């Protein structure tokens, strides 16, 4: 049944960087492989996450949050990176064993 | 099946006149074909002051024979459709002819006229003289040359092989009929000589008609007696020609090798393919094999670089050479000669399968029509003593792993005192005593 | 950076102040002092210690 | 010729030049020591404790 | 124990050509040579078909970036891609025992590439340099502008991709210029040192890219213009040509010899040319160093021919006259029973010389089972080469006295004449 | 030009063994190490001391 689905979407509400408009992609910490990946975004997708980010920060300089309204939806999120970053992690786990041959 | 196809090419015959000369040939069915003959004589052959005379013979090699002068001779190679080529190097000239497989013997005939019969005619000497000093001021812009007889003058300070084939620039305004004429005559010797056919051709109707222009039998016993050059001494050193009004950079280094003979020299050019060489179009880019090609490419360090295992009858020189930008010699120069140290300590079997492949690939290579079957069997008997069939490297290839490359490298590269030529903006490459340092401990 | 001895933040220090450092060709033993000054103010700095102890 | 055997030996694989380092200081130190208490005591002779010693030892 | 095969040369429903030959050789060379190129370039597209030349090592649907040059390389294998304005060409060369495997790459670069953005935007900035590396020789300087100043369409177009167009391109552009023009019927998988049987099974069980002629090459108007580049060098490069013979045209054997007839390319280390009228003549009208020689481009739909000179910029108005009143001359009865004799062998020998080379014998099986789909017997060029009249030559060189010349010259032009002046 | 230039003589510093420029220095190339190396080794030794 709906479990995983009740759970994921409650962890979703408690993180809450909706709060701030976040996606939950732009929250990921940079490493290499999300580094690579943030370099392989649209132009557009790319501006629009650096506004959203820019725009969270605002917000906690100031030490508030989006109006309830504004929050980001658990269904409405949109998972812009991830693609990418499978396909850099899969590349290089490529290249990894392929060096140990 | 590659085992096979090794098998079924047709060995190299191989038959000498009783006058010194060797005549070898590898038959195909190709109706063209190329032959010449290939002289063991160079510039380590010249003394000081006759510098340059192989250079000033190769010149005019074609510019008429007595039995035809230019005009004639000319006109009668065009004609036939023929291609007449040659050249000249420290320790080996060659003079050979591509042509349809039926002039065979009207070729030889012309080779023959060539090297016993040369004109030097008095008045195209001194046309030959003013096209030479050319020449050396067009080479004098070829920075990866200068670079390489910078290499020698200092490899080999001191010696015959530290020598220009092409001479100073007073042996070219100087050298008169007379020296070119004995050059030719103490050089020019069937003993030192080599005819090597490759095409569709009989040994046979080949071998005859070598009988046949290439008469002059020898009386005394010193007529056949190849003569052992005086050994050149190695000195790790180095020459640095600075202009910073250069655009790039020049750096070649190297250590002595063994000289044609050594079997190494087949371990040391797998090890060299491991290495191999880079330039800014090869499409690979970051993902080259080459641990070098690659870092060049990630940090930029070299517009290009090659590894070189350059062979002498009882020598050599094992090194490489890269160009780049004045501020990225240091670490390129690092990363290389990283690398030469990586090959004496941790090459893996990885890398030499892969090495060998490409060696493989790369003598194949150099079979790819008749002129380089020709030079292939021109060289390898006066070098090696006979030819060494495809079927018999791949065997010494297939030999190499990478325990063995390890101990060949480390046995010429480790801790060695290696020639150094810079040429150029060179100022950020510095100090012998740095660079001699990055002969040891990966 | 290739080579960690230029790239590392400390290994950077050492190494562009006491071997990767240009130096003229010609400086002569009256500049060996510099030197010698700090040796010789790390090991007064250690004998005292030493002493300050008792 | 012991230079070569040596340079082959110890001083070319420097993982061996320092292993040589360290034997070497061990036996050095030994015997650099001995030596040079030797050549001290020697020019000292009867004036350390060490002679004069047996003058009043024995219970 | 092996001997000597025969060419086969299959061909598809879908109009795909397999042109294979055993040879024995110790290392196998497969190739799929393809009609596109420049000429299909638009305005709207140009330098594509460059860009598209460089990128064969991106990532494809089958092998990644990563594993088509490692993969390739772990066999001591090589990898290549040749065009003209007119063809393309993806090669591999690799030893007996590895072509299956430098096959999987082949096949993957030419029907399955997938041009990632990311991949493309950082490949671009190469255009920059491979065309730079290229430009080094002014002779292909004079040549962009030639086929320019000649045409107004397809071949008018440059082979290296226009500055202002770099970093312009699309990942777009790219696929549709290949869905367009690598299209079965415009493709074939020509091959030395394979047993046909093999080369085949692979090209149909494993092509994608199908059926069409895709885009069709704009006919290829005839401009005559001429174009100058003033920039001091102190050598002029000129080329001054006319329409010439289109491939296959029984009026092409006739250049080809008017060529080996006023001289194309020594033959002779540091050598004058006898042989070469051309040069000849031209030797007795300058005084300082030099060369000069007989252009012929076979295309599709068209062709050029003329004459090329490399002279010091002072002796270029000498050099271009003389090495006309030669063309003229010639255009006159000038023309020997016997020269024609000399220039037949050479272009039979230099013909015959040319596939020595594993790439040469694979170009030539190749082109012929493109831009035709059969191989024309050794014997049936050479009668067909020698079938040419001491007029048809003669003629040949009056078509070009009397055509619309086009020229191109790159050097300190100070002293050049303009076309309107020959 | 790169033809007329040539390293000079240094007979007046080379060592004993590398001066006869028709004898391969590779010879006396683990002797003329091995000694330096022996000092340097030495004033290791001396050092550890
Ligand atoms: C700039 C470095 C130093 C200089 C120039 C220096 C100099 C001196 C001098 C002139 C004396 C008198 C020595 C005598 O003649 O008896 C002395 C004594 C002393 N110093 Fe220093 N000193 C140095 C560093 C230090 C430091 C860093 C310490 C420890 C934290 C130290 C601890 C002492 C002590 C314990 C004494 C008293 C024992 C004695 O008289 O020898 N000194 N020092």
């Amino acid at each position: 049944g709906r479990l995983m689905d009740r759970i994921r979407k409650w962890y979703y509400n408690a993180a809450g960087f909706n709060k701030y408009g976040l996606m939950r992609d732009d929250t990921l910490y940079e490493d290499d492989d999300v580094k690579e990946a943030l370099k392989r975004l649209p132009e557009d997708l790319y501006n629009e996450r650096m506004f959203r980010i820019k725009r969270a920060l605002d917000l906690s300089l100031k030490h508030r949050i989006l109006p309830k309204e504004q929050w980001v939806k658990y269904e409405e999120d949109k998972p812009y990176l991830e693609p990418y970053l499978k396909e850099v992690i899969r590349e290089r786990l490529e290249r990894e064993a392929w060096n140990k041959k | 099946t590659y085992a096979q196809t090794l098998q079924n090419i047709p060995e190299t015959n191989v038959t000498t006149l009783d006058n010194g000369l060797r005549v070898a040939s590898e038959e195909s069915s190709q109706p063209t074909c190329t032959v010449g003959v290939w002289i063991g004589a160079g510039s380590r052959y010249e003394n000081e002051k006759n510098n340059g005379a192989g250079y000033f013979v190769e010149h005019l090699a074609f510019k008429g024979t007595k039995k035809r002068p230019c005009a004639a001779f000319e006109k009668e190679v065009e004609s036939m459709g023929a291609h007449f080529n040659g050249y000249t190097s420290r320790e080996q000239t060659a003079f050979y002819i591509k042509a349809l497989s039926k002039d065979m013997p009207k070729v030889v005939e012309l080779l023959a006229d060539v090297v016993q019969n040369c004109a030097l005619e008095e008045s195209q000497i001194e046309k030959e003289r003013g096209v030479i000093l050319q020449e050396l001021k067009e080479m004098d812009n070829d920075m990866t040359n200068v670079t390489f007889d910078y290499l020698h003058a200092t490899a080999f300070q001191g010696t015959a092989l530290a020598r220009t084939v092409e001479g100073t620039t007073e042996n070219i305004k100087h050298l008169t009929r007379a020296d070119l004429a004995s050059y030719i005559d103490t050089h020019f010797k069937a003993p030192r000589m080599v005819l090597a056919a490759a095409g569709g051709i009989s040994h046979k109707e080949l071998v005859d008609a070598a009988r046949q222009h290439f008469s002059g039998v020898s009386f005394t016993y010193k007529e056949d007696a190849v003569p052992i050059l005086p050994r050149c001494r190695f000195t790790g050193s180095e020459i640095r020609a600075r202009d910073d009004a250069l655009p790039v950079a020049h750096v070649a280094l190297a250590v002595e090798g063994p000289g044609w003979a050594d079997p190494d020299n087949v371990v040391l050019h797998v090890a060299n393919a491991i290495i191999g060489r880079y330039d800014r179009t090869f499409g690979g880019g970051k993902h080259l094999s080459s641990r070098l090609a690659a870092l060049a490419v990630e940090h930029k360090l070299c517009h290009s670089f090659q590894t070189f295992n350059t062979s002498y009858s009882d020598t050599g020189l094992f090194g490489f050479h890269f160009v780049a930008d004045p501020l990225s010699i240091d670490d390129m120069m690092f990363c290389a000669q990283g690398e030469w140290m990586r090959l004496c300590t941790s090459t893996t079997e990885s890398e030499v399968k892969r090495a060998k492949n490409h060696l493989r690939s790369a003598m194949v290579a150099q079979l790819d029509g008749t002129t380089p079957v020709c030079e292939t069997i021109g060289s390898h008997l006066l070098n090696y003593g006979r030819r060494i069939s495809l079927e018999e490297w791949d065997s010494r290839i297939s030999a190499v792993d990478a325990r063995m490359v390890r101990d060949v490298c480390s046995k010429y590269i480790y801790d060695k005192c290696p020639a150094l030529a810079a040429v150029g903006p060179i100022e950020q490459l510095l100090d012998y005593n740095r660079i001699r340092s990055g002969m040891y401990w990966i | 950076a290739p080579n960690i001895r230029k790239s590392h933040p400390l290994l950077k220090m050492i190494n562009n102040s006491l071997i990767d450092l240009p130096a003229p060709s010609n400086i002569s033993a009256w500049w060996n002092f510099g030197s010698l000054l700090a040796v010789c103010l790390m090991t007064q700095i250690l004998t005292g210690l030493l002493l300050a102890m008792h | 010729a012991l230079l070569r055997q040596a340079y082959s030996a110890l001083f070319r694989r420097t993982s061996t030049f320092a292993l040589t380092v360290v034997l070497g200081a061990v036996l050095f130190e030994r015997a650099f020591d001995q030596g040079a208490d030797a050549i001290f005591e020697h020019l000292n002779e009867g004036k350390l404790w060490k002679h004069i010693k047996h003058k009043y030892e024995a219970s | 124990c092996p001997g000597a095969e025969d060419l086969e040369i299959t061909k598809l429903p879908n109009g795909l050509i397999i042109a294979s030959l055993e040879n024995f050789s110790p290392a196998s060379r497969i190739g799929v040579f393809i009609k596109a190129g420049s000429r299909y370039e638009t305005t709207a597209n140009l330098g594509t078909a460059h860009l598209l030349r460089l990128a064969s090592p991106l990532t494809t649907k089958g092998a990644s970036s990563f594993r088509i040059t490692r993969g390739i390389e772990a066999v001591g294998g090589s990898l290549s891609v040749y065009s003209t304005r007119e063809k393309m060409t993806y090669c591999v060369e690799c030893l007996r025992d590895h072509v299956d495997t430098v096959m999987e790459y082949l096949l993957n670069v030419t029907t399955a590439p997938e041009f990632r953005p990311w991949e493309v935007t950082d490949l671009q900035p190469q255009l920059k340099v491979d065309k730079a590396v290229a430009f080094q020789s002014p002779q292909v300087g004079v040549l962009e502008n030639l086929h320019a100043a000649a045409y107004k369409t397809a071949l008018a177009n440059p082979l290296y991709c226009p500055d202002y167009r770099i970093g312009k391109i699309t990942s777009e552009q790219l696929h549709h210029f290949v869905q367009n023009n690598f299209t079965s019927a415009r493709m074939a998988l020509v091959g030395i040192g394979v047993k046909h049987s093999d080369l085949k099974q692979v090209a149909e069980q494993f092509l994608n890219i199908r059926s069409g002629a895709g885009t069709s090459s704009a006919k290829a108007t005839y401009w005559g213009g001429e174009i100058r580049e003033q920039n001091g060098h102190s050598l002029v490069h000129a080329a001054v040509v006319t329409e010439g013979a289109a491939v296959g045209s029984a009026e092409a054997n006739a250049f080809s010899v008017l060529q080996h007839v006023l001289g194309a390319g020594p033959l002779i280390k540091r050598g004058s040319s006898v042989t070469s009228k051309l040069y000849q003549g031209v030797a007795k009208a300058t005084t300082q160093p030099f060369d000069a020689s007989a252009f012929n481009v076979n295309y599709s739909d068209s062709g050029l021919f003329g004459f090329y000179t490399i002279s010091q910029a002072a002796h270029a108005g000498e050099v271009i006259r003389a090495a006309m009143n030669q063309l003229k001359a010639a255009a006159q009865g000038g023309v020997t029973e016997e020269d024609v004799t000399k220039a037949k062998n050479q272009l039979k020998a230099t013909y015959l010389m040319s596939v020595e080379t594993a790439q040469g014998l694979l170009n030539e099986i190749g082109s012929e089972a493109l831009l035709s789909g059969t191989h024309t017997a050794p014997s049936v060029v050479a009668q067909k080469i020698d079938s040419v009249t001491s007029a048809d030559v003669v003629n040949a060189a009056k078509k070009f006295v009397s055509g619309k010349k086009s020229m191109a010259a790159s050097g300190d032009l100070g002293s050049t004449p303009f076309l309107d002046e020959l | 030009v790169h033809n007329d230039v040539t390293v000079p003589d240094f007979s007046a510093y080379r060592r004993e063994d590398v001066m006869d420029a028709t004898t391969s220095s590779q010879t006396s190339s683990e002797d003329r190490k091995g000694f330096s190396y022996l000092v340097t080794a030495t004033a290791c030794v001396a050092t550890a001391y």
